[PDB]
């Protein structure tokens, strides 16, 4: 196992030869942010529903980028719902539906944006993120809109035509691509149950849970679904995400200082 | 029912960044080819990496960069070769077009012109998945994504071999390695071993909407991608798994 | 004099977005409408908002923010629904430009294919004026801008109304709201109470230096686009104020 | 007058219906950089004239930032004149001379960012200003171009082709959009006279006057034109404007200390 | 060898900026003249700066700032040109086109459409070289470097004298000024005095592969223009010492 | 070496003529599937006579008139088809020409439009090959002998049957008759009993020099002509018995 080793498969072989992908796999591992969070701020969860629930986080948000640098992506909600909805009742693939998805997600991110533009911190993008590592070493935060580039390149779902891949997945890969030390949704409900809470009662409260356990419970539906959950099962750098109801004041705040509130889903 | 064709009189035409590789000995000849093919079809051309990117990969891994940092630095080097290819074809009203262009105005283009040029890679930058150091959505997967997405006709994928073998017929055990004329993806992605196009191909047939069929075929050979836009079998027919509407 | 017409060989067609916001049953049949058109005039297509700007400017206003925050984001809903569009035109040649492409490539891209797509809302961006929380500068203002500044053959307003009448047809008034089929924009700007378009329409139309009329048609009706490009008296026609040369 | 009543206009109304009008006057007002002063550099009365003009300018902006956090848009001046004399003779309409304008306020923006490089203030644009946020923050100055980004969908004036928002009507929007506290024109005159000064004497100074006063007295031509004036009546946040002389050395830093100089120009 | 040429069969024209500057009554004629050539050739027309580019320099150089300041300023004022008379073609399918579109996608812009328009300065920005303050890679120049690279069947610079002289017939020695019918680059290049060209036009003309010669000629004539595309001598003709292959 | 290909790029349809026969029926959905394949093919689309020349080989028997008499009769019928089918595409840009612009201008009108109609008979008038009182050179063979000089990449022949069967299927022995996926037609030239093509249709495939293939398809089913003309395997192959260059 040596690096001339790895270099000499990566001439002779192709890159689908499982000796191949055994030698890359042994490649040291560069964390490229190890230092920073990354925040998903819900969009039917959070910003859909204006000040009440948008104006607390900021007040976080700004507490906290004293002791903690925060990469705060932003989800769709409703008018991506109603866009997907137009959209495929006229036969259009997911592909298409992508790109009308992240519209949605940008229009967010700008509004957040506007929030915080007197505390300096920017929203950042373009397929280079080019302006992250100097604002977040000087106001330690920035703001960006949680699609995939994937466009019109975006995998199908196995049914139907809305993207698999949307905010909570375009977040958790940023994080895992930054080798973050952590990655927290902020959505509206106070974590899992098993059942959803919006739509039946005795639902019980779940603390902490593996997605090989989510599955087996046949937990469906459910607050982050099933493709950021895979995604998380292959991940190198990120092995477990937590998830918080931001409607509650300080549970941004409380997460960030290591407090369990919320439930924690673990790769493994 | 399954999404409408957006672009359904598209021929998607992949060509392998190794066949580049080999440079004007098997350029010449298969820019003669497509000079030909642009008075018979409505073309999309698209460029793989090749061997650059396993350079870049070797360098990158020794660096310790991941999967999403490789993804971008190999989807580069397709781009490279695109412009090599379109600069060939300049003089037939034929230019490289990036992924933004792709993705919104290829209509436009392929109105105002019988053939574009583009990277086969897909733009998943930063997003690229994790799971393997080695970027797993490569060119003959963008460009399927890509061929399916819009409803084309076709994807043929030209390649310096023949088709698909049992065993890589350039490696260790190449004398073992029969040719296979015909398989499904399914069939492909229950085999273990090095195959000629990705790995992650073979999953996205599985969701594929319209692509019935694709065909791998050598470039090296004059005449075969002209006969195999045709629907001729003369290299490796995979099936999708799409069944017939 | 007054100024050259750039591109007096156009027709612009500005389709509301709450045409768009109908879906499939009102979309299919003004794509198949489009469709019969491409090869009788050059066309430049451009959408409204409709329904999801009013949800941005929900949430906009609930946070507080200013008419120059909301006037992008608007733009961004009729963008939308310039992409839905011209991605059901994909198969005749048909896509979306975007604002810096419209105000500048637009000849070429008219010679390259019969029809394009775009938004109706101008790049006004945080430049929108203030007075009004909500933008004045919309979707119906900003294709009748271009228009007139091309010196376009016309510009026709596609509706979900039959054209403009004296009160607003689906309000609290609907009762005594009576048709109108011909106005002048002088005689609605006197006016109080709502309009199927802008108010700063009006006002551009006073500076105007080529289009005389502009007429607001039922686009829910097969054959209504088809006539007034015609020329033929099928919804409202505004009169301008413009005088012939 | 409820955020629930909002919103149902929102669905049900025209954005032209009045009732749907008066409830969205009364949201709330959110200024994105109330901290901020805006500044105009002019194109013909400062730019134009080279370093005799423009070199203590930069010297004042560099002192100024430790204390004041500037916008800085730039003028256009001969240049576009020229493009609007060469393009009306051709009779292109004032879409087509809007952008030709643009052009020359860039030129001046790229020349004086050069000055300010070594400052660490940098020149921003594109149709987010995405790189506004972080720059104040952290050197308190950017500079910007100064036109309206409305090229070919410029509204005409009543007569001719010259657009008639220019690099001062883009400096102001872009004071009111932010929510700025202060306004200034740096022009080369020591403000507003009963008549022009430059072409007639017992020209009177006046030190302030409202826009209806202005109009009134037929105050015409003038140093501030006309359709900038009628923005600052509808604006919601700048209701007033200042006036100086850039020529002056240290007019522009003792209008930032709060110092008449000038003419104070307001909205009623 | 040589290398390929990649647009054998493109014309490039080189329209001086103070052509231009001297507004509708040099334009106008002209355009009519560019209007009747688009059906018998396919033309890159390119836009020098004139008169505004002295302005910023004599602005930038009373700042003090360098030489790789002033080249990208300068060619802002010829893309400003270039809109112009882009603008006055929109009605044949012309538009004006920036640099990145020049280096990468001309060959499908010119399948769209007869002309386009571009900047006639190259794109050097900071990069520009030292040792002058006046930018030395100018209009002249970057056409020269463009119609080169792409193996164009010709270069014609238009200007608004009849051609090269001993002396600057507009200049104080304008009395002893004689016209040159021809001249090669390598004896102008060792002369000293002004030229209508810039001087490093004869230093990549002594690097050309492809062109041969370059006329200029008196755009302020009808129909000289007209007569240099087909090769007739109406101008001073520049022999750019490429030898015939 | 063989003769050159004269338009590689084409592909020639053969319409029956009882296909036709079936009126509306069955040509609206073919004229809605012809109209498609425009944007992705070149086509010179040859309709053949029905049943109409049935009647006047009967009217002309009886009358005792020659094979030479009978031919440009039937040949006439053929002709109306494609007066009516063109007819149908005539807003498509598509007309009907006759032979002397199919054997001389076809190279022009396939330039200035996407797809012709011609007649599937060859202009034998009176100079028919004697020996059957029934015209031998009929509508299956002209096409043939077209598509195979012109070198052209293929030959699709639209019937009212799925191909060729070991019976006629409509006939008296219609319940022994099997269908046949391929054949060559040196085993059918062997074969007695009736076939759906033209038993000269294999004398001339027995000389010719470029078509290896030809399949006959089911024009009453949507789809089929479409995916003939991708070389997809939808009805019956007849290997010409060309072997590949
Ligand atoms: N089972 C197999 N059958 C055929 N070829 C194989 C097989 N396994 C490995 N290979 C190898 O795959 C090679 C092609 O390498 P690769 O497929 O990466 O090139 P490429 O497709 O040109 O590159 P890119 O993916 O960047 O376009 C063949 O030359 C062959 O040696
Ligand atoms: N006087 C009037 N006459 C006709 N319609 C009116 C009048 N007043 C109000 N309206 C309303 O205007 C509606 C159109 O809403 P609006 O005009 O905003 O949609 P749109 O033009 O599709 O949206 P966009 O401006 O984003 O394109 C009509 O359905 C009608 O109810
Ligand atoms: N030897 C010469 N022969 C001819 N003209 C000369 C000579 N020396 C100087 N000139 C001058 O060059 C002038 C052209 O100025 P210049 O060449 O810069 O303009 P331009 O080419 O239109 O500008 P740009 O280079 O921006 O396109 C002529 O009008 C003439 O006065
Ligand atoms: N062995 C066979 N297999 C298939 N069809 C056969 C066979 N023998 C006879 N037929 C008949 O041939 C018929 C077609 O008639 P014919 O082929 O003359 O029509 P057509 O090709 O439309 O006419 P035209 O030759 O004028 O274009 C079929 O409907 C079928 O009944
Ligand atoms: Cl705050
Ligand atoms: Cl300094
Ligand atoms: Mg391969
Ligand atoms: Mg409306
Ligand atoms: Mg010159
Ligand atoms: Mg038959």
């Amino acid at each position: 196992n040596s690096t001339a080793e790895l270099e000499e498969l990566l001439m002779q072989r192709s890159l689908t030869d499982p000796q191949l992908q055994a030698a890359a796999a042994a490649a040291a591992d560069f964390r490229i942010l190890p230092d920073a969070t990354v925040i998903k701020i819900g969009g039917q969860s959070v910003i859909d529903r204006g000040r009440a629930a948008v104006y607390p986080l900021v007040d976080e948000i700004v507490a906290a980028r004293k002791n903690h640098k925060l990469l705060i992506g932003t989800g769709a909600g409703t008018r991506a719902r109603h866009l997907y909805s137009i959209a495929a009742g006229l036969g259009l693939p997911a592909g298409v539906l992508a790109q009308l998805g992240s519209s949605v997600a940008d229009q967010n991110a700008a509004m957040l944006g506007q929030l915080l533009a007197k505390h300096g911190i920017p929203v950042v993008g373009g397929a280079g993120l080019s302006a992250v590592p100097l604002s977040l070493a000087e106001v330690n935060a920035v703001v960006f809109s949680g699609m995939p580039p994937y466009k019109l390149w975006m995998r199908p779902a196995a049914e139907g035509v809305i993207p698999p891949y949307r905010t909570d997945a375009g977040c958790f890969l940023l994080a895992e691509q930054f080798g973050c030390k952590q990655m927290i949704f902020v959505k509206d409900e106070d974590g899992l149950y098993t059942a959803n809470p919006k739509t039946s009662k005795d639902a019980t409260f779940i603390p902490r849970i593996s997605v090989d356990e989510m599955k087996a419970k046949g937990l469906h539906d459910s607050i982050l679904e099933f493709p950021v959950l895979d995604l998380l099962q292959s991940a190198q750098h990120v092995r477990e995400v937590q998830v918080v109801n931001g409607l509650v004041p300080g549970n941004l705040t409380r997460a960030l200082a290591g407090e369990h509130v919320g439930t924690i889903i673990t790769a493994s | 029912k399954r999404p409408i064709r957006l672009l359904p009189w598209l021929q998607v035409v992949k060509i392998g960044g190794r066949v580049m590789d080999r440079g004007a000995d098997a350029i010449l000849p298969l820019v003669e080819e497509l000079r030909k093919l642009l008075p018979e079809h409505r073309l999309l051309i698209l460029t793989g990496a090749g061997v650059r990117a396993r350079h870049v990969f070797s360098v990158g891994l020794d660096l310790g960069l991941p999967v999403g940092s490789l993804a971008p630095l190999a989807a580069s080097e397709a781009g490279q070769n695109g412009h090599i290819l379109a600069a060939m074809l300049a003089s037939e009203g034929v230019s490289y077009v990036e992924h933004p262009t792709v993705a919104d105005q290829l209509a436009i283009h392929l109105s105002a012109t019988r053939a574009v040029v583009g990277s086969a890679f897909p733009p998943y930058h930063h997003h690229e998945f994790p799971g393997s150091r080695i970027p797993p959505h490569r060119a003959d997967t963008g460009a399927f994504l890509l061929a399916d997405a819009f409803g084309a006709a076709g994807l043929t994928i030209v390649e310096n071999v023949d088709g698909i073998y049992t065993a890589d017929p350039n490696g260790p055990d190449r004398g073992q390695a029969r040719f296979l004329p015909e398989t499904s993806a399914t069939d492909l992605a229950k085999s273990e071993g090095p195959l000629p196009v990705d790995r992650a191909l073979l999953d996205v047939m599985a969701t594929a909407r319209h692509i019935e069929r694709v065909q791998v075929v050598n470039g090296l050979v004059p005449g075969r991608l002209t006969a195999a836009l045709r629907g001729e079998h003369v290299g490796t027919l995979i099936r999708t798994g799409v069944r017939p509407a």
